[PDB]
RNA sequence: GAGUCGUCUCGGGCGAGAGCCCAUAUCGACCCCGAGGCUUGCUACCUCGCUGUCGGCUCUUCCCAUCCUGGCCCUGCAGC
RNA sequence: UAGAAGCAGCCAUCCUUUAAAGAGUGCGUAACAGCUCACCCGUCGAGGUCCGGGGCCCCGAAAAUGGACGGGGCUCAAGC
């Protein structure tokens, strides 16, 4: 599994919490997670910190920022979780 | 064997002569072709090299007006173990010239025969011996007359698409019959805006008078 | 929003002999590259990261690489 | 090590062959019979993307690629197996002895090999049919793997290495697999 | 004579080092140390 | 000549200086240069020693022979120049002992355990040139093979290998 | 090999041993006695040497015509140079070296035998033969 | 007895050369590297308020680098 | 030298003509032949063949009352 725009959650990382989305895939061993700062998500590197996919999928660009990663995340309705 | 040194030398060459042909130098020796290659010099032409640089009739065409290259043309007639033959000789002469000069070509044991192979009737000039026995075995009837071994009649020993058994090949070879071609088989000839194929180029002039 | 493939240039001394390396890894900051390079080199060549000398680290564009292997990998990210 | 990030290879499947996937387990059914295998290797998922079968793993390593292409080749043997089947033709060649090759039941028996009073037998598998016609015998069946095994079980039964190997050549040998093996 | 039978039997090469019967044109041995092996189990000419 | 188990070390000291000591052994090597002068070639291949050792006079003669023999036969002595630069100088020592058993020792601890001369050896450190052969690029493949054959008879090993100088 | 077949080598000007000639046979259609008279005459040199030749007879008319595996080029240099034997050691010893003019002449007649091309090519074909002693 | 392992046993590499042509079926110099502890030697660690010598006999266990037996590979393996 | 005809061996190893051609790779005769290669235009239409350092794991690696990394057992580790 794990492709871009597939919405995620974790039990580890900064918080944790918390729901996060894969916005770019760094290497074959690292992924870049970000989210809205409305859920107190910030950009960070991860390398499987229990990253488990949710059923949800949305469309974001390959290399993006939270106003365009915000915008799809919103209409899905998961910026409040 | 520099790129654009070697193509360049072919470049000037193709432009130099009215007639450019692609020929299968493959079927040959080396005795047929090295003698052919000398022959070709004596008969106002020369034969040449190059690997992708053979398909590169394109630069020469681009340099002039025509429609011999890869581009405008039909389907680059080029085949494996092809060579390029540039000459003053007319394409029909070129094809006939290639056909006459050749020696010789036996059919090879276990090989697929390119065309029907025939024997002519007459005495072999060979003495009686096991050789008679051999002819009968291959499918050629024979007898002793005038003290010599003779082939009874004309016959097609094998048809085209059929393999030649080794026994048949050896006997045919003994007889000095050489049905196969190991001259240069001509893939195609370009002259003055037209590409001529081997089927067009093969004219049996006498056959046309017979047909009528 | 930032990825970039970071072209590390350096040398390591092992047994008084000098190996070149250009190790291109993508992260988003130089600190990832530094940890990653000390770890990769040090694991495999069997050498500490106090005998690793980094000459340089230069980010180049991540639609580029100057190895076949790195570029081909990064085409999809 | 060849390096891609997918890493992904793709198997072209005709209209004659339908493939069904259930994890790592593959069943291939065409106009004639079915055949099942388990493809086992860590991290290689086989699934159907439209008409096309995809065999993939995230990570490229050298071991993986080899195994991945073997699985592609097993599919491919099924596509021409399940359509029309595989034929290998074999000859029983004898040095001295009229050597009697008969199928009695689900074993092939070869008798009178080297003047022997004893029967030789070799196992035939549930998808494979052995027909003998004179001293040609053709082994015929749905599957290449299976067909290849049955033929070779026959050969391994006639095996002789307890005497000279230039002056006893008694046995049934592979004239054909699917090409013609071989020139020395 | 020769051609199906003498192919599996005959035409093969053999390992100088360990005596293993290997294929007719393989570069390295199977198991015995990378030697460049010999032809053949001959005696016919 | 006892097996080499002392010619494999350099942690054993010097006792070279043949004039100084009473009793010195003969050589076994006489021939060291062969072929054409070394001014008629361009390229230089060496075999480089990666390990410190003492290399016996016997090993030097043997190794050179098996190598030079191969070069001579295939190439001819109209081409190549081959040199093994070293001369062995290090004198080698022996404790007297043989079978005699029973009440007899043989022996003996001391009562002069100090060497009678066995032989001579050449001291080879790290990055020395044990062999230098001179060749053209036609004659490359022969020089490498010959060097491989040398390396086994080297007391320890090589680890710098068959080296292209290139000819500077 | 070889095959002992119609090709056989007989030394210089001689003929009729039982043993090379009888078994090998050179038929005219008659016996060898005709062949004997041909072979010795052409080959006339004060010495003998193994001269490759071929004969053609199928048991029939049984007439023979032979070739001379010698006269090729190795003898041609012997007249012009004026030295009979070839050199025991090539490159090592050059017994003689033909001048350029003598080479052109050797090539000139040699043309039909040869596939030599222009006159330069022929000479080149000949020169390479010149160097080899033994 | 332990330690050691020059010697001893066995094993590996390289392959000069011979074997009809053919290094490697077989035979194998020069030289080089290992394993064992079964011969000898070195050692003096243990024992001189005595752990009784050899050989044999009798009785029993173990090791394989295997003489046969079984199952095998090569061959200059025709058969035997 | 019987023969040495590319192919016991020694030495020269050159020159012409070009898909291309080594005074020839192996087989084959003991030695003309025959099978064949390097080689080459060339079809399938690519990311390819080299060589050379390094880490690590494999072979090399057989022993004597019971074998053991302390033991168990461990294999994305409880290892390196």
């Amino acid at each position: 599994a794990i492709d871009v725009g597939r919405i995620a959650v974790v039990i580890a990382g900064r918080r944790a919490g918390q729901k996060v989305v894969v916005v770019d895939i760094i290497d074959k061993n690292f992924v870049l997670v970000t989210g809205a700062g409305l859920n107190k998500v910030k950009r960070r590197r991860m390398n499987i910190k229990h990253i488990e996919p949710l059923p949800q999928k949305i469309d974001i660009p390959r290399g993006a920022s939270d106003e365009e990663v915000r915008a799809a995340l919103e209409k899905a309705g998961i910026s409040l979780a | 064997e520099w790129k654009k040194k070697e193509v360049e030398e072919l470049a000037n060459l193709i432009k130099s002569y009215p007639v450019v042909a692609l020929v299968d130098v493959s079927s040959m020796p080396a005795y047929p072709l090295s003698q052919m290659r000398r022959l070709i010099r004596e008969n106002n032409g020369l034969l040449r090299v190059s690997r992708n640089t053979l398909i590169e009739l394109a630069i020469k065409k681009v340099a002039q007006e025509l429609g011999k290259p890869e581009l405008e043309k039909l389907i680059n007639y080029i085949e494996g173990g092809a060579g390029i033959l540039v000459t003053t000789m007319n394409p029909f002469k070129l094809y006939k010239f290639l056909q006459q000069n050749r020696q010789p070509a036996p059919a090879k044991p276990g090989a697929k025969v390119p065309k029907d192979v025939v024997i002519p009737a007459g005495p072999t000039s060979l003495a009686p011996g096991p050789i008679v026995g051999q002819m009968q075995a291959m499918g050629i009837p024979a007898r002793i007359e005038r003290g010599k071994v003779t082939i009874q009649k004309d016959t097609v020993v094998l048809k085209a698409g059929e393999e030649i058994t080794p026994e048949l090949a050896n006997i045919l070879n003994a007889l000095g019959i050489q049905p196969l071609e190991v001259g240069l088989d001509l893939l195609a000839v370009y002259e003055d805006g037209i590409i001529y194929t081997p089927d067009v180029l093969a004219i049996d002039e006498s056959e046309y008078i017979n047909m009528l | 929003m930032k990825v970039k493939v970071f072209r590390v240039h350096g040398y390591f001394e092992k047994n008084g002999r000098k190996f070149k390396f250009t190790k291109e890894y993508r992260g988003i900051k130089e600190e990832d590259v530094k940890e990653l390079v000390y770890s990769d080199i040090g694991s495999k060549h069997k050498v500490k990261r106090n005998k690793i000398f980094i000459k340089e680290i230069k980010e180049i564009r991540p639609e580029e690489a100057e190895d076949i292997v790195v570029r081909r990998l990064s085409l999809e990210l | 090590m060849p390096v891609d990030a997918w890493i992904r290879e793709e198997v072209e499947i005709p209209e004659g062959v339908e493939v069904t996937v259930e994890g790592y387990k593959v069943k291939v059914k065409g106009p004639k019979g079915e055949l099942e295998r388990e493809f086992f290797w860590p991290g290689i998922q086989i699934f159907t993307e439209d008409g096309n079968v995809v065999i993939y793993k995230d990570f490229p390593r050298r071991k993986d690629v080899a195994i991945a292409r073997t699985f592609a080749a097993h599919i491919r043997n099924m596509i021409k197996g399940v359509t029309e089947g595989f034929t290998y033709k074999l000859k029983v060649v004898y040095s001295h002895f009229p050597i009697s090759v008969k199928v009695q039941g689900d074993e092939v028996i070869i008798e009178n090999f080297l003047g022997e009073k004893a029967p030789r037998k070799a196992k035939i598998l549930p998808g494979v049919t052995v027909k003998v016609r004179g001293q040609e015998i053709i082994v015929e069946g749905i599957d290449k793997e299976a067909v290849g095994q049955t033929a070779a079980n026959i050969e391994q039964a006639t095996r002789i290495t307890k005497w000279d190997r230039r002056i006893f050549q008694d046995g049934i040998y592979i004239v054909e697999k699917a090409g013609k093996p071989i020139t020395f | 004579r020769f051609p199906e039978a003498e192919a599996r039997i005959f035409k093969k090469y053999v390992c100088l080092r360990c005596g293993a019967t290997n294929p007719w044109g393989a570069k390295k041995c199977r198991k015995c140390g990378y030697k460049r092996l010999r032809p053949k189990a001959k005696e016919p000419r | 000549l006892r097996p080499a188990k002392i010619d494999r070390y350099v942690d054993k000291p010097a006792y070279t200086r043949r004039e100084y000591i009473r009793g010195a052994p003969g050589p076994k090597i006489t021939i060291f240069d062969m072929g054409n002068p070394a001014g008629d070639f361009e390229f230089e291949v060496s075999l480089h020693t990666a390990e410190p050792v003492q290399i016996r006079q016997n090993a030097l003669e043997a190794a050179r022979q098996q190598v030079n023999r191969y070069l001579q036969k295939n190439v001819g002595r109209s081409n190549y120049h081959f040199k093994i630069r070293v001369y062995p100088f290090q004198v080698l020592r022996e404790n007297p002992m043989a079978t005699g058993r029973k009440a007899d020792r043989y022996g003996n601890g001391m009562r002069r355990p100090f060497g009678k001369p066995i032989g001579l050896a050449a001291r080879l450190k790290k990055d020395q040139k044990i062999l230098s052969i001179r060749v053209n690029r036609q004659h490359l493949k022969f020089a490498i093979e010959g060097a491989r054959r040398a390396a086994m008879k080297f007391p320890c090993k090589c680890y710098y290998r068959i080296y292209d100088k290139e000819g500077n | 090999m070889p095959k002992q077949v119609v090709e056989v080598l007989v030394e210089g000007g001689k003929a009729t041993p039982g043993p090379p000639l009888g078994p090998a046979i050179g038929p005219l259609g008659l016996n060898v006695k005709q062949v004997v008279d041909k072979i010795n005459e052409a080959t006339k040199d004060f010495a003998g040497m193994q001269v490759p030749v071929k004969i053609i007879v199928d048991p029939v008319t049984k007439q023979f015509e032979i070739e001379v595996g010698v006269p090729p080029t190795s003898q041609l240099i012997k007249k012009e140079l004026g030295l009979e034997k070839g050199s025991g050691e090539p490159k090592h010893n050059i017994v003689g070296n033909l001048t350029m003019e003598q080479v052109i002449k050797i090539a000139k007649m040699k043309k039909d035998q040869m596939l030599a091309l222009t006159l330069k090519a022929a000479a080149k074909e000949v020169i390479g033969t010149a160097l080899s002693m033994g």
